[PDB]
């Protein structure tokens, strides 16, 4: 039993670093994205990325034909949703928050929204009235977990907002709510 | 990969050294680590031996109290040390590495080997040198005092043939089974108390000496040997 | 008569302690789900309160029965110690689990990095020890007691009762009760501010912080009350709550918890 | 449309009588009790798929934690710990020469992993590409061959030592979420969200047989140990088998308890009897030929991801999502 | 997609009767050796506990 002895001995170090990976692990709180974008993350191909701030890591999921792979995707602590709303496809993005929705497994996971390239809409372009009438149309939309709007840095904002995710779960753990 | 040792030299007896193995060539970290010295004109003999994190870690019955064995991962180096050593302490060394889990191949590459000059299980190597012909089968036989079968049903038993002039081969692990680098030639064969290596086809580069070898035990006593000659 | 009512009572209270506490401990091990760092306050609270139920509460049971102390001087002294020892490991347990939820709450971001494993060891280390600490030592040492009670003892020894001196009094009053009641007025105050804060602004923590706050301060204030006022038939009476407070502390702290109610179910189906 | 109507014609004249009249006759199995002989832990997130090698004893088992890891089920030992570049892997392999893995996914690329190498550490022996869809199935046809099923509605052959693909596969007109070999490893049958398990040989390149039975997708597949029939889970809660001969469907174990999808299903040595994993925290084991529930297999407390047999038949490994691989018999 | 109709009418399909013959021939030939039919013997079984 020497040999067994020393693959029980190899199996226990594995297991020691399997630990200390799940201690890293534990201290992640990953987030995912759907849906510019682009320079929110660098401030078919995964852009897969870890970000500290704060002393606090994250991990974000950078991510069109629906799939089943979103059902995978159950413990993320939030889904920013991006759209950049220079427009028809504005009811494609409302279509795919309505399948998010209908998924029945991204229940319980907090999607953010944003409403990002402010200055692309101001091009294009109370003027602001109209901006802000076309976004609480967004929003009825998205009336059909809990989701957090965002319109006009953003990464203080996610971390409030993850903050504030994190914080009514763990209320919902012990019944506080 | 590559093994390197340094040390050893004459020396008066009642005195210390230290020896040192490099290892280039793998991630020896996962890789548990052995000593084995050879006399002049005996067969090989255990020392020491250190697990992959330097946990478990096991001596020679004969030599325990004087004898030090350490190791360093990010050095990638790890050491011997030999205080108040003797006349029988007159042999050379060699640094053997070993992998153990299910389907691994332990003592899988010896060191070069560095110089240094001034009951339990046995086996018995009655044999010692049997000339043979070419095209001809080559039998060896080892036996055990304790039959080496456990309870898994594998047989712990090890063949160590060695070229006339460079560090001892791994060929047969597990009295069954064959190393990465051996021709097909060579078998393994036997019960589970008297074992045996059959080779088929005879060349010179099956020239050498062949040493059986146990495991259930720690302690690892080897077998005393077999000249070849054509 | 009222002899046997009381007594089916105590045994009913003894009982229901450790029947909750042990199928908390088996339901933790065997089902391997609740292992996680934050569920090892609450199995080793459970563990805890069943060395109260298995030591103290038999003893004061038995002499509450029988009257006559039935046994040896340095068993009373043991007796005593275990009471001290185990019942301040159950409020400082309590302590730490408030301490667990306060920064599972007010810091949740980050939360997992300044809670891990070798925290809760050396919390859970820190509990024991000083309860080891404060109750052991003086009982067996003699400063647990004055002079003046020593010659009360050597009179009739017939009889014990557990009396303290001023050091005595006031350091086990403030490593039992006061440091961790104040905790507790703080961590579980803090929480329920931010849980009212958050359920005004989504636009029930009410009822269980006051349930779970106020059942541990009902059942431990008039016993230390009675203690600190008069170091200078109703201590029976204050010890039992105490010990009741021991029997809830496994239902109440496993209750509230979702992963635990399903733990129980699982459990009790299990039966 | 007349040719397929034609063909629609004579596949419906070439059937006299189904299976259900001539097994009501046959003695059944009662039950199975089949309880959990075995436990595998150390895995951080929801295991997605496994299987076993040929020796029956080995298994690999990748998760989202981002690391593969291979026990050896006997003692729970953990065997190999790879850690996988990328997080997101939703299939495994193992190959029947028992020295290669594979794993691929969401990342685009198939890696296969050499175990028995010089050093003790094994390294990616082939990070090959050439695939727009993310992978479904990777089993192991050869030593150097390998078929690979990826959601851009076609699957592909590929060589391991040169790396191209030999031979393409681009009949359907879905995404593949299941592909399965024929243990002769002559044919390989999938399926796709139009509902059409179509069955493949490998040497000619190009669909065999097609299959049209269910409804929404075929989301899990299985091959008969005899190698002339295959077994399928849908999101219709259905687990329609098929013959290869006869081209047309024999009989259906749908029970309307079960409104949810299926994750994977299974075949004993013997094929009588098809397990099979759902939804609702349990899995159901029927009987191939009786289609009438035998037993349940509950004893976990999320989705049942993959639970597959043995070569030999002695045991069942169902990877749930809950970080834990219980091992039945 | 008139070759895969082709090939279809081509395909030579054959009577259920057979292959349901076939299927259950061989499950009732190889079902005394395979577990998980009937429990099996401590005994042989690998994993006694
Ligand atoms: N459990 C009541 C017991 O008498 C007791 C008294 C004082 C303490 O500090 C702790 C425990």
């Amino acid at each position: 039993s020497a040999e067994d002895k020393a693959a029980v001995e190899r199996s226990k170090m594995i297991e020691k670093q399997i630990q200390k990976d799940k201690q890293i692990y534990r201290a992640t709180h990953r987030l995912l994205l759907l849906g510019g974008k682009n320079t929110i993350v660098k401030q078919s191909g995964i852009f897969e990325t870890k970000f500290q701030v704060d002393k606090v890591n994250f991990h974000m999921f950078d991510v069109d034909e629906r799939r089943k792979w979103i059902q995978c995707f159950n413990d993320v602590t939030a889904i920013i949703f991006v759209t950049a709303c220079s427009s028809n496809r504005l009811r494609a993005s409302l279509k795919l928050f309505d399948s998010i929705w209908n998924n029945k497994w991204l229940r319980d996971t907090s999607v953010i929204l944003f409403l990002n390239k402010q200055d692309l809409l101001a091009e294009k372009i109370e003027v602001i009235r109209a901006k802000y009438f076309i976004r609480d149309e967004f929003l009825r939309i998205s009336t059909a977990h809990y989701c957090y709007p965002h319109f006009t840095e953003n990464i203080r904002r996610v971390f409030n907002d993850c903050r504030d995710i994190i914080q009514r779960m763990h209320l919902r753990q012990y019944e506080l709510l | 990969v590559q093994l390197v040792e340094s040390g050893g030299g004459l020396v008066q007896p009642g005195g210390s050294r230290k020896l040192s193995c490099s290892a280039s060539g793998f991630a020896f970290s996962s890789f548990g680590m052995h000593w084995v010295r050879q006399a002049p004109e005996k067969g090989l003999e255990w020392v020491a031996y250190i697990s992959s994190g330097s946990g478990t870690i096991y001596y020679a019955d004969t030599v325990k109290g004087r004898f030090t064995i350490s190791r360093d991962d990010p050095k990638n180096t790890l050491f011997l040390q030999m205080t108040s050593l003797r006349s029988e302490d007159t042999a050379m060394y060699y640094c053997v590495r070993s992998i153990y889990y299910y389907g691994s191949s332990p003592f899988d590459f010896w060191g070069q080997g560095t110089t240094l000059t001034v009951s339990d299980i046995v086996m018995t190597q009655a044999t010692s040198s049997v000339p043979v012909t070419p095209g001809e089968s080559v039998s060896i036989s080892c036996r055990s005092s304790k039959s080496l079968l456990h309870s898994n049903g594998n047989t712990y038993l090890y063949w160590f043939l060695q070229r006339p002039g460079q560090s001892p081969q791994l060929l047969i692990y597990r009295m069954s089974n064959l190393a990465s680098g051996v021709p097909d030639r060579f078998s393994g064969s036997g019960s589970g108390t008297a074992f045996t290596l059959t080779i088929s086809r005879l060349e010179a580069e099956d020239v050498g000496v062949y040493y059986c070898m146990q495991h259930l035990e720690y302690p690892l006593t080897f077998g005393a040997g077999t000249k070849l000659e054509l | 008569l009222k002899l046997v009512l009381k007594t089916l009572a105590l045994v009913t209270i003894i009982s229901s302690a450790v029947f909750g506490n042990l199928l908390v401990v088996t339901s933790v091990i065997r089902h391997h789900k609740l292992r996680i760092t934050t569920n090892y306050f609450i199995v080793s609270l459970a563990l805890a309160d069943t060395l109260v139920a298995l030591f103290a509460m038999t003893f004061n049971a038995s002499v509450t029965i029988s009257g006559r102390w039935l046994f040896n001087q340095t068993v009373c002294d043991f007796w005593n110690s275990c009471d001290v020892l185990f019942s301040t490991a159950s409020i400082m347990h309590l302590c730490c689990i408030s301490v667990d939820r306060y920064y599972a709450i007010i810091k949740p971001l980050e939360y997992p990095t300044k809670i891990t494993g070798r925290t809760v060891a050396i919390m859970l280390t820190c509990a024991w020890v000083s309860s080891g600490l404060i109750s052991f030592i003086p009982i067996f040492l003699g400063w647990y007691t004055t002079n003046e009670h020593l010659v009360y003892k050597v009179e009739h020894p017939d009889e014990c009762i557990f009396v303290v001196n001023k050091p005595y009094a006031i350091i086990s009053s403030s490593v039992s009760f006061w440091i961790p009641c104040c905790i507790m007025l703080f961590t579980y105050w803090r929480i329920y501010v931010e849980a009212t804060r958050q359920e005004k602004m989504l636009c029930k923590a009410a009822k269980t912080l006051g349930i779970i706050m106020g059942a541990f301060i009902l059942c431990w204030l008039p016993f230390f009350l009675w203690y600190v006022s008069i170091t200078m038939l109703v201590v029976d009476l204050l010890f039992w709550i105490g010990y009741l407070n021991s029997s809830l502390n496994p239902v109440i702290y496993a209750y509230f918890n979702r992963e635990f109610r399903q733990a129980f179910k699982e459990t009790l189906q299990a039966i | 449309e007349q040719l397929k109507n034609q063909i629609r014609d004579a596949r419906k004249a070439c059937a006299d009588a189904t299976l259900s009249q001539i097994t009501n006759n046959i003695d059944p199995v009662g039950r199975i009790q089949m309880r959990t002989r075995r436990t595998l832990r150390g895995h951080l997130a929801k295991i997605y798929a496994m299987h076993w090698g040929t020796d029956s004893r080995l298994l690999v088992s990748a998760s989202q934690d981002g690391k593969l890891i291979i026990w050896d089920s006997y003692t729970t030992n953990k065997v190999h710990a790879i850690p996988l570049r990328s997080s997101w892997v939703m299939t495994c392999a193992y190959a029947p020469s028992g020295n290669y893995v594979a794993c691929g996914g969401l990342d685009n690329i198939c890696s296969i992993y050499n175990l028995k190498t010089r050093e003790g550490n094994v390294r990616v022996s082939r990070e090959l590409a050439g695939h727009t869809g993310y992978l479904s199935c990777c089993r192991f046809l050869d030593d150097n061959q390998i078929v690979t099923s990826s959601g851009d509605t076609t699957c592909a052959l590929w060589d391991i030592e040169t790396g191209q693909q030999t031979t393409t596969f681009t009949g359907h007109t879905g995404d593949v979420m299941s592909l399965s070999l024929a243990p002769d490893t002559r044919l390989f049958v999938s399926g796709a969200c139009d509902a059409s398990a179509k069955l493949w040989d490998v040497r000619e390149g190009m669909c065999r047989q097609t299959f049209t039975g269910h409804e929404s997708d075929i989301n899990a597949i299985c091959f008969f140990p005899n190698g002339n029939a295959f077994a399928t889970g849908s999101d219709d809660a259905t687990c329609r088998l098929f013959d290869l001969r006869a081209d047309q469907e024999l009989m259906t174990y749908s029970h309307d308890n079960i409104i949810c999808g299926i994750t994977s299903v299974s075949f004993s040595k013997s094929g009588r009897l098809l397990l099979a994993g759902y939804d609702d925290f349990n899995c159901n084991v029927w009987d191939a030929l009786k289609a009438d529930r035998a037993g349940v297999l509950a004893g976990h407390d999320n989705r049942v991801s993959c639970l597959g047999v043995t070569d030999d038949g002695m045991a069942v490994a169902t990877g749930s999502w809950d970080s834990f691989l219980k091992i039945w018999n | 997609l008139v070759e895969q109709l082709k090939m279809e009418a081509n395909i030579d399909r054959i009577k259920v009767s057979k292959a349901a013959a076939d299927l259950m021939a061989y499950c009732e030939a190889h079902a005394k050796e395979d577990p998980l039919l009937t429990p099996v013997p401590a005994s042989e079984n690998p994993f006694r506990e």
